[PDB]
RNA sequence: GAGCCCGGUACGUGAAAACCCGACGUCUGUCUUGAUGGUGUUCCCGAGUAGCAGCGGGCCCGUGGAAUCUGCUGUGAAUCUGCCGGGACCACCCGGUAAGCCUGAAUACUUCCCAGUGACCGAUAGCGGAUUAGUACCGUGAGGGAAUGGUGAAAAGUACCCCGGGAGGGGAGUGAAAGAGUACCUGAAACCGUGCGCUUACAAUCCGUCAGAGCCCUCGACGUGUCGUGGGGUGAUGGCGUGCCUUUUGAAGAAUGAGCCUGCGAGUCAGGGACAUGUCGCGAGGUUAACCCGGGUGGGGUAGCCGCAGCGAAAGCGAGUCUGAAUA
RNA sequence: GGCGUCUGGGGGGAACGCGGGGAAGUGAAACAUCUCAGUACCCGUAGGAAGAGAAAACAAAAUGUGAUUCCGUGAGUAGUGG
């Protein structure tokens, strides 16, 4: 019978919090700070350099915008549907959204980089090219949103 | 949890002041100035306590060579001889023999003059 | 309080597929007359940060 | 499958109950059960603890007297944590220490601590503690001791049974639960479980559906 | 150290009056001199307003290509095929109807009152303030601002006698205790005495340590004092021996700080923060936030977040992609 | 303007509200733009709450939402910045 008293944390579980400052045994005096400097009282910014142009002001902006209108789609590949339709059959976006191929509420593009090898009609919103002609050759049909 | 100190800091302060007992003025009374004796006393004590090895080694010779000398020889010479005899007494019974045991000694002198070369100072 | 990251960096620094950083190489802006195109050539591009920089920079990017 | 068999107060068997597998008969994780009590008793502290820090303590606004001249330590304020009456350094500050843990943890160390419970069949189910519409000390006493002779119980009983309630209620051993309240600490500090028919249906519906 | 002694607790009960919430009324307003769905045209739809210009404010927006909103100064329209907005602007579509006014709930807070709670403090702590506390005291003034808790179960607080001017004490009593006497629980250290043991007035001492005579005490064994697997105190005498901390290349010190004791006095907390590393759960999935329901620590809650495809400035393509005329 | 007569006001209050005015120490390892911060403070006013509120709104071609307020996300993101 378990007890409130049996219950230990697992092997590993917890540490001791080391306390700094408490004399010469473990970490004494300093608090592992070493002696003065700017360093010993209060910290550095990491963006600090010591006065020289620093590494993030002596290199130019990376090149481009960001296209806020830009369209993204949640990928998934035809090897994807091979291993989660072993029967095939129609694979709809809520099909791939309950196996967990993907998120829920997103658009949807089908990709070739599996082997299919079952007769599945796929209805997502696009294709690629390698992507049709493998559930085209399968039999399976390729329909568009 | 509000904890305070009185316990833990008063059983190291005792033992400390324990051990100064005898001392001199602070050093018996106060707990700062008993403890900086009591660093300098276990060093102290650390360091005499190798010397105190060559201290009796080296009363124990003086012993032995008076001794020797008694006997119309001297230390390294008779040193020599007994290690050449092969009895292997140590210089602190060597000195026991010496002050408790005089025929004794006079008869190990004998057979260390006997184990000696005949011409010390021969290139052998 | 969240986290606030580096502005400067964050337009600087750039993450690639297996997360390595990788930034632009500086001399390109102007003054590229007497500049072989050998040269303009070599500061083309992108390459990886440094090790020496990488926990700077991954300190300045993350937070 | 363990079968437990319903008592009446009146002291004769009345049917049976079976506990699923998947609820009384996982193996208990110990470390888990562990962190779960430890939560739940770190939710249930209040952190009403406080202390003035050296800018909240009364007065001491302005620089008591000479830097200079005096010979005399150089003090900026009379409260300073130094001085008898300043502030406190890191003193205890009101704080919540509740923890984020997994609803799958909890259950699962609520399922370890009942699957305990029924290995060494410390389980029991009776229809009602006492004959109805009128509490009776005695009586759920007497049919307690009839369940066990174990010192602390825990008595599962649905919320509409206000007369059990009043019944176990003034038992020293004894700690009252609804069957949707059920938690590892309450599980684990008890020595015997008493299930009520309806509450441990109710328990078994809700989990096992 | 009380469930059964007391106040109480679970549980029931109780309002003359006042007030606060409801309800039903008198009361008031109001429609019934009314209502509907139809047809083609003139008039109205908030003016020193919108808009524009100059100078400002504030918006992610620091004047910028600067929209929407807004202050002052000029100028100053239209009433529906009118006007405003959709980030300069124009055309087309779409949305709405400025320059009139009221509006409950969801939200913020606690001077004050009531009932509770604490892995909060426990008299240098906790409020400055457990005691005359914003008092004494300091300052012309605004203002600053303390210290001071505990006899005993009950005062039963020591009748009476003696020394003494008293204070104080000694007997005697009270008390379980006066090693509880209103200087009062416990009663540590520094500091100040008294008594006993050993030592010390020819001696250059970081005051100890190692050998160590003598003296004193003590435990065992045998005789009368004499050793022992002994133990403690003090130590004449000999050897060795340059205080602690800090800062330093380097300080026993003639670089720094410390008269002493007792209390107090310095890496903490918050955040679904960031990185790394343990440990636990689940696992191509993991997880909820606000919130809702439980007198709890329990149950629900899919919005989100992170993984699940990358390359490219981007359009985009995609196990590829970018550059490039190029499989170069 | 004067005279008479009625009805109000005035001041206090710990926090919370609304509308105005508005720093510097500090950070930027200097400093003036910038930050601190519309903070501290000040002025005028409330109420038991206040303020806002019934589209001259969003949105993006969806045959879409439908006053205001507050809470969580969106998100330390889009952006903005000697």
């Amino acid at each position: 019978v378990i007890k409130l008293h049996d219950l230990k944390p697992a092997p590993g579980e917890k540490k001791a919090k080391t306390r700094v400052g408490r004399g010469e045994g473990s970490k004494g005096k300093t608090a592992g700070r070493g002696t003065k400097g700017t360093k010993a009282r209060k910290n550095v910014p990491v963006m600090f350099e010591g006065g020289q142009m620093p590494i993030h002001m002596r290199l130019p902006k990376l090149k481009g915008f960001k296209n806020r209108f830009r369209t993204e789609y949640q990928v998934v590949n035809v090897g994807d549907i091979n291993k989660a339709f072993p029967q095939g059959g129609t694979v709809g976006v809520d099909e791939l959204v309950a196996k967990g191929l993907v998120r829920k509420n997103s658009l949807v593009k089908v990709l070739g980089d599996g082997k299919l090898t079952v007769k599945v009609d796929v209805t997502a919103n696009k294709f690629s090219g390698s992507a049709r002609e493998a559930i085209t050759a399968a039999g399976g049909s390729a329909t568009e949103l | 949890a509000r904890v305070k100190r009185a316990l833990n800091a008063q059983k190291k302060r005792r033992t400390v002041l324990k051990a100064s007992k005898g001392y001199r003025g602070q050093r018996s009374r106060l707990y700062r100035k008993a403890k900086e004796q009591q660093l300098h006393s276990l060093t102290y004590a650390y360091r005499d306590r190798r010397a105190r090895k060559g201290e009796f080694r080296k009363l124990w010779i003086s012993r032995i060579n008076a001794a020797a000398r008694a006997n119309d020889i001297t230390y390294n010479r008779l040193i020599q001889g007994l290690k050449a005899a092969g009895v292997e007494v140590d210089r602190k019974n060597l000195a026991e023999l010496a002050v408790s045991d005089p025929a004794a000694f006079t008869a190990l002198v004998d057979v260390a003059r006997a184990a000696l070369p005949e011409d010390v100072n021969a290139p052998s | 309080p969240k986290a606030k990251t580096h502005s400067g960096a964050s337009k600087r620094f750039r993450r690639t597929g297996t997360g390595k950083i990788v930034r632009q190489k500086a001399n390109r802006r102007h003054l590229l007359e007497h500049k072989p195109t050998k040269r303009t050539r070599r500061l083309d591009g992108r390459t990886t940060v440094s090790a020496a920089d990488n926990s700077r920079i991954n300190k300045l990017l993350n937070g | 499958t363990l079968k437990v068999d319903v008592k009446t107060p009146a002291g004769k068997t009345d049917g049976s109950v079976e506990l699923p597998a998947e609820l009384f008969d996982v193996e208990p994780n110990i470390a888990l059960m562990h962190q779960v009590v430890t939560a739940q008793l770190a939710a249930k502290r209040q952190g009403t603890h406080s202390t003035k820090t050296r800018g909240e303590v009364s007065g001491g606004g302005k620089k008591p007297y000479r830097q200079k001249g005096t010979g005399r330590a150089r003090q900026g304020s009379t409260r300073a944590p130094q001085f008898t009456g300043g502030g406190t350094v890191h003193g205890p500050k009101p704080r919540d220490y509740s923890q984020r843990t997994p609803k799958k943890m909890i259950a699962a160390a609520l399922r370890g601590a009942l699957s305990d419970r029924a290995r060494n069949d410390r389980i029991h189910a009776v229809t009602e503690l006492v004959e109805g519409q009128t509490p009776s000390t005695k009586s759920a006493k007497t049919f307690l001791g009839t369940l066990t002779e174990n010192k602390k119980v825990l008595v599962v009983i649905g919320r509409t049974d206000e007369v059990g309630a009043k019944s176990v209620r003034n038992l020293p051993g004894v700690h009252v639960i609804s069957p949707d309240q059920l938690n590892t600490y309450d599980v684990l500090n008890a020595d015997d479980v008493v299930f009520s028919v309806e509450a441990l249906n109710a328990y078994i519906s809700a989990n096992s559906k």
